[PDB]
């Protein structure tokens, strides 16, 4: 199986950016299509986008379509969310997911995901700075 | 006699349950095998490729399902017709032949109508000239006997020959078809059972389409003769 | 006569280049219709997913299509059961085969050669006996009266084998009224396009198909039989008279 | 109509900036992406990118230093290509077939719009 650790949560300015990321320590050498979502205090879990094992194909939900980028490293088994301009409506909890069966698209929410992140907080505040 | 129909009733039912037990032992390791891969397969395809949903992938997997029933191969970009002059006559003959092979069929609501009166009016059509071909094969078989279960079993293993080996080779040289695919298509094809899963004229000459037809006309009509012939010995045996 | 013989061969001819030119002015029109839906679906695919490469994407349609000639449905998440493959072994000996699953394996096709080169004359003897018991029922202005008792029983038998039927799968299957015809009238002449099958709710459904299957086609083949054989004695009048 | 900006000299292991923005009125949506044509070899795939911008693909060739964005308000692609080798040095030019067509091979020999093509030298 594999475990995920997420760097990068935390309190952010608004138009700011969120740097975020994901190592997968598991040992798991069959491949797996990692990604990113997000759960609002009041909402659901939303999907925030999707990137192939080598990384050579990624997907960006409708939104955060032309702000944010997932990056990989293959070398070192990590993914990176780069969410520039950043709303308040981004306040959530940020998961990295990693389900090698095909079920990582399966909804938005990904409830059939087989990897789970620990979750990172993150908080845009706007004129309280 | 009745007590002979119950017999033979009873024959043909526990002939249908040896023969049901033989298929499944065959097929169905087979058919798990490809229920585990089709899943298998579709499982990675979401996986590599993280932009398609599976849903949208179950859509696309039924557009292409919808066009294979109606008869279009939705593998290729040609998407070679099946209704031209030659090709729906061939298909008339598939019907009239009692074949009905299934591969294409009448999807629209005018066509299963005409295809329902055609089938009634053409199948006895047909039986009057295979009637009429095997009048004149029994009188060449008459003749040839002359120069009774002895000379029936060299009939028949002639026929095998030019019938049934002999198109087989064309079969597997044009089609490209298996030494074992191009005899059952053969066999299936003058047995008027018409599974479809292999059909003349697949998917890519003018003269084939007619050869294959008249193949199947002179083919049927010298394996019924030669059985009506052993029939009208079973009668008055 | 080998002029009559010359004489049908070329109304049977003639009556494919009919049969053929209509069907053609019903399908074509459809086919080409289908023909650009599937093409336009495939290339709106291909623009929407720029990750999926068109071979990839042929790839994917023709494992789809390798599982649904198999007989495994790709669409969602068994045919060789004691029943179905009891009733495909039926189909086979009854020269219908519906083609919708069919003998994959080498061995399988090997042992369907066999099996139907032994097995429909078996039926035949079994059509035969059925049609003898038949003819004695049927049988219990000189060529008129014998032609009128004709017509009674073939409008008969089109009421119990092929009306009331075609009711029951049309409540059953939930087909349309020609498609409830259409089914009975392809199977019974053996003819077994596959389109349509019964059993696609009930245990008693696929051993009362067969049943209708074999009481079916030995009704109206026995039918054609006395029919045919009081066809060649009033040939055998025709050709002393013309 | 692709008019392409960013093309010219740049040192090893830098990073090249390129656009390219869709001035045609065809409002029926297409699938952009970006090429390359070495001046020895054939034209290659860089990567591309859906109408949307909700999917993007990267060659093997590139697909840990380049990242296709896109400004759908503008109607603009642009290529970020860091860490630049030697191997790099060629005319880039942008495609954008709306009919599947831009996936069709490496080459995209099946491309309906093509761009003007910049120069880029990677020293
Ligand atoms: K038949
Ligand atoms: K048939
Ligand atoms: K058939």
């Amino acid at each position: 199986q594999v475990q995920l650790v997420e760097s990068g949560g935390g309190l952010v300015q608004a138009g700011g950016s969120l740097r975020l990321s994901c190592a997968a320590s598991g040992r798991a050498g069959s491949g797996y299509a990692m990604g990113w979502f997000r759960q609002a205090p009041g909402k659901e879990r939303e999907i925030v986008g999707a990137i192939s094992w080598s990384g050579d194909n990624t997907y960006y939900a409708d939104s955060v379509r032309g702000r944010v980028t997932i990056s990989r490293d293959y070398a070192q088994n990590t993914v990176y969310l780069q969410m520039n301009s950043l709303k308040p409506e981004d306040t959530a909890v940020y998961y990295c997911a990693a389900d090698g069966r095909g079920n990582l698209r399966r909804g938005t929410a990904g409830r059939y995901v087989e990897y789970w992140g620990q979750g990172t907080q993150v908080t845009v505040s706007s004129h309280h700075h | 006699k009745w007590k002979t129909v119950v017999a033979i009733f009873v024959v043909v039912v526990v002939y249908l349950v040896t023969g049901g037990l033989v298929f499944r032992a065959l097929e169905q390791p087979f058919e798990s095998s490809q229920k585990n891969t089709i899943a298998l397969e579709k499982a990675e395809f979401l996986r590599d490729h993280v932009c398609v949903s599976p849903q949208e992938l179950e859509t696309l997997i039924q557009h292409a399902l919808d066009a294979d029933n109606a008869g279009v191969s939705p593998i290729g970009n040609s998407s070679s017709s099946h209704w031209d002059l030659g090709s729906a006559f061939f298909f008339a003959g598939t019907v009239i032949t009692t074949i009905g092979y299934g591969n294409i069929a009448p999807s629209t609501e005018g066509g299963k109508i005409f295809c329902i009166l055609y089938a009634i009016f053409g199948i006895p059509l047909f039986g009057f000239l295979l009637a009429g071909i095997g009048d004149q094969l029994g009188t060449i078989f008459g003749k040839s006997i002359a120069r009774r279960v002895i000379s029936t079993i060299l009939f028949i293993l002639a026929g095998c020959i030019v019938f049934v080996t002999i198109p087989a080779v064309i079969f597997k040289y044009i089609e490209g078809w298996t030494a074992l695919e191009s005899i059952y298509f053969v066999v299936v094809t003058l047995t008027t059972v018409g599974f479809g899963d292999f059909v003349a004229g697949g998917n890519a000459r003018e003269w084939y389409k007619p050869l294959v037809w008249f193949w199947i006309l002179v083919g049927l009509a010298y394996f019924a003769a030669v059985l009506s012939m052993i029939g009208d010995w079973l009668r008055v045996l």
